[PDB]
């Protein structure tokens, strides 16, 4: 690519957001989209483009095929505005379940000595497999 | 990613796979001083009997998960759980268990529960016998029970894969109950050793593919590597040639 490829990129995408009264008032919302190679998120366009927006949706080809719809990989994505971007009730029914889903991934993978499992791990495997 | 990591990564799957060799070489020794142990002791439990019968002359189902939680320990996690839905009457019927998952079926099937362990206790034999033979003939003595058997979630490759399982009771006593627990223990060993060779046999090839995929990435970064560093050289080269070019076309676009 170019050396331009970011500022190409980046001059468009900066043309949206949410606008006061005395200019318009309305407010742009953007989705673009990219694909990746093999699963590999660090690529320069993929990478150029989750450093100009405010999120990303990552989208897993081994959740696809396991018949996952749709095949959202919840670890690797994130929202950057939050609760902010929610309502109350929608912010308090979903307060702290995705630092629970990236737990409960973290606690799946991990192998450990002891055959017990502690009652706050379990929860968290519970909840987790009831989020999925 | 340059070829120092690739080779690195190389070594140490290399080294890895040397290791899985020589730890095969460990568990057949190990397995092969548990048979002797085994035999020992069956024959010395046969002498024993012998000499008591000539001296002379409701089941309690006790339960143990496997060690680990893998795919294979599920499988037969679930089977157990069959066995015992085919063969417990929970009126009539008590079942002890050691783990947190046999207790779990147990739970879910209502049966009567005499107490709750850890697993690890199961590793210490001595320990284990000492314990639950004086529980049964405590047990038994008080006619609560007369019928004690053993099941572990763990297959056998004498019953064509099924599950390990041992009718102790009904057949000085005490010692032949030790060396009764203690060779249900040798059994158990010696088929997780004979699991961990295939185990061992698996890890090798999963090595190999994962030194096959490794190449393959590294082959195709560094082509395309290589490429975009020449294509840029000849551009810096291409770029100051432009003026005999334009002459060139000029003059032959000119006429003759």
């Amino acid at each position: 690519y170019p050396g331009d490829i970011f500022y190409v990129h980046s001059s468009l995408l900066e043309r949206g957001g949410k606008y006061g009264p005395e200019f318009g008032g309305g407010s742009i919302t953007i989705l673009p989209i990219a694909q990746t190679l093999a699963g590999d998120i660090s690529g320069y366009i993929p990478t150029n483009l989750i450093s100009i927006t405010d999120g990303q949706i990552y989208t897993s080809a081994k959740l696809f095929n396991e018949g996952t719809r749709p095949a959202i990989d919840v670890n690797l994505s994130v929202s950057r505005l939050g609760s902010a971007a929610q309502s109350k009730f929608m912010a308090f029914a979903s307060s702290g379940l995705k630092k629970i889903y990236t737990e409960y991934k973290y606690l799946k993978r991990l192998s450990s000595f002891s055959s017990k499992i502690s009652n706050r791990d379990l929860e968290t495997l519970q909840k987790g497999k009831a989020f999925e | 990613m340059k070829r120092k990591d690739v080779e690195e990564k190389k070594q140490n799957l290399d080294f890895y796979h040397n290791y899985i060799d020589i730890s095969k070489i460990k568990v057949l020794q190990k397995l092969n001083e548990e048979i002797a142990s085994l035999n020992m002791l069956k024959l010395q439990k046969g002498e024993s009997h012998y000499l008591l019968n000539r001296i002379i002359n409701k089941e309690l189902y006790i339960l143990i998960d496997p060690k680990k939680l893998d795919l294979f320990s599920e499988a037969l996690l679930r089977k157990l759980s069959q066995t015992v839905k085919e063969r417990i009457r929970p009126d009539k019927d008590f079942v002890i268990t050691v783990g947190t998952n046999v207790d779990n079926i147990a739970r879910q099937l209502n049966l009567n529960i005499i107490d709750h362990y850890d697993l690890d206790l199961f590793n210490q034999i001595d320990d284990f016998a000492n314990r639950i033979g004086e529980l049964v003939d405590v047990g038994l003595n008080n006619k609560i029970f007369n019928y004690v058997s053993l099941l572990i979630a763990q297959s056998s490759t004498k019953n064509n894969g099924g599950l390990v399982q041992e009718r102790i009771v009904p057949f000085f006593v005490k010692s032949v109950f030790k060396q009764e627990l203690f060779e249900f223990k040798s059994i158990s060993v010696i088929e997780e050793l004979k699991i961990e060779l295939q185990l061992l046999d698996e890890k090798k090839k999963r090595l190999e593919e994962q030194k096959k995929e490794l190449i393959l990435k590294w082959n195709r970064a560094r082509k395309e590597e290589a490429t975009l560093q020449s294509t840029l050289l000849f551009s810096a080269f291409k770029v100051k040639n432009q003026k005999s070019t334009r002459d060139e076309i000029l003059r032959l676009s000119k006429g003759k």
